[PDB]
């Protein structure tokens, strides 16, 4: 029905140079996307509330970009919270299959 | 509501049923439409159920053709869980959560949830 | 707008309009040419998204409500609406579209209140949890944000059809000089002579 492709799993590198997320879904969308941050042993929470816009309780370290078929971000500052797992989620298509995320291997 | 009541877990053998709940009190059920998602240690996430905030239509999942039974009531604003013929696919974490006040998605804050373990 | 006499330099010297900027042609070098038809549209949006009313750009109002053609030489004029449009208690008469079938074409008006389908199921009147009402209102409050403050945006366009022209500048005139050798100019004649 709706396919979420979450990276070619080659971005697990050093946290320098401000690596982004290559979540791709080349089909119809209304630019209604939300993103999740998960640490192991911790329940995930939201990042953006409509599209490319930080909600209350988070600073401007995350800023989305993209519409229609592609979506990404630009991270601002390195942080101990950067060593975690990001999720890609879509809101329409009520069967509502979600993303899978990716790993980061520190070098 | 800023908080939510923490649910419970179960250690039911396969072929049985699960009966837990995650119900808040003093909260308007019409706004912040509920949603259930599985935190799979592995493949990822998939949405389970979503019922109308005023009492009405509910939707089954693509992999759920009525296997996860949805019998929810609006007079007490019941938030429950019931299924049949328990399988090894259920080795995940149950999450009770809700999206924004509109029917379409506008941001969903999630709960801590409880894990459920399958062992035959 | 037709058979008109319009002044354009008073808008630049009004000193109360925030966005006096557009594309195509400057209004200073606009009154030296004759035009035959003037179009005007009026709509209200909020603060910080007034940039994407231009061809070749994305957005929500630009892609689903109102857009411009690629050969758009007209001008856009916007100003604040802190007093009239915004009041206490909210105003639910200002709404913006969310849903339509495909990419917008330039210069059409849609009053399609029919709810837009998303899945393969039929809608059939009452909301079936995917077939949404495409219009959402605005919450007007006097202590709103800068980007959430409503703005009054008026766009205008110019064209040149085979019909005769209506507005040129009207470019005004000078005083009258008599009994001197002057270069007299008029509606359709030029020449050098003395007027008595």
């Amino acid at each position: 029905e709706i396919v979420l492709t979450q990276s070619p799993a080659t971005l697990s590198l050093s946290p320098g140079e401000r690596a982004t997320l290559s979540c791709r879904a080349s089909q119809s969308f209304h630019n209604y996307l939300a993103w999740y941050q998960q640490k192991p042993g911790r329940a995930p929470r939201l990042l953006i509330f409509d599209a490319s816009n930080r909600a209350t309780g988070i600073p401007a370290r995350f800023s989305g970009s993209g519409s229609g078929t592609d979506f990404t971000l630009t991270i601002s500052s390195l942080e101990p919270e950067d060593f975690a797992v990001y999720y890609c989620q879509q809101r329409f298509n009520w069967p509502l299959t979600f993303g899978g995320g990716t790993k980061v291997e520190i070098k | 509501e800023v908080q939510l009541l923490e649910s419970g877990g179960g250690l039911v053998q396969p072929g049985g049923s699960l009966r837990l709940s995650c119900v808040a009190s003093g909260f308007t059920f019409s706004s912040y439409v509920m949603s259930w998602v599985r935190q799979a240690p592995g493949k990822g996430l998939e949405w389970v159920a979503a019922i109308s905030g005023s009492g009405g239509n509910t939707y089954y999942a693509d992999s759920v053709k009525g296997r996860f039974t949805i019998s929810r009531d609006n007079s007490k604003n019941t938030l429950y869980l019931q299924m049949n013929s328990l399988r090894a696919e259920d080795t995940a974490v149950y999450y009770c959560a809700k999206e924004g006040t509109y029917y379409y998605g506008s941001g969903s804050f999630w709960g801590q949830g409880t894990l459920v373990t399958v062992s035959s | 707008i037709s058979n008109c006499v319009a002044d354009y330099s008073v808008l630049y010297n009004s000193a109360s309009f925030s966005t006096f900027k557009c594309y195509g042609v400057s209004p200073t070098k606009l009154n030296d040419l004759c035009f035959t038809n003037v179009y005007a549209d009026s709509f209200v949006i909020r603060g910080d998204e007034v940039r994407q009313i231009a061809p070749g750009q994305t957005g929500k109002i630009a892609d689903y409500n109102y857009k411009l053609p690629d050969d758009f030489t007209g001008c856009v004029i916007a100003w604040n609406s802190n007093n009239l449009d915004s009041k206490v208690g909210g105003n639910y008469n200002y709404l913006y579209r969310l849903f339509r079938k495909s990419n917008l074409k330039p210069f059409e008006r849609d009053i399609s209140t029919e709810i837009y389908q998303a899945g393969s199921t039929p809608c059939n009147g009452v909301e079936g949890f995917n077939c949404y009402f495409p219009l959402q209102s605005y919450g007007f409050q006097p202590t709103n944000g800068v980007g959430y403050q409503p703005y009054r945006v008026v766009v205008l366009s110019f064209e040149l059809l085979h019909a005769p022209a209506t507005v040129c500048g009207p470019k005004k005139s000078t005083n009258l000089v008599k009994n001197k050798c002057v270069n007299f100019n008029f509606n359709g004649l030029t020449g050098t002579g003395v007027l008595t």
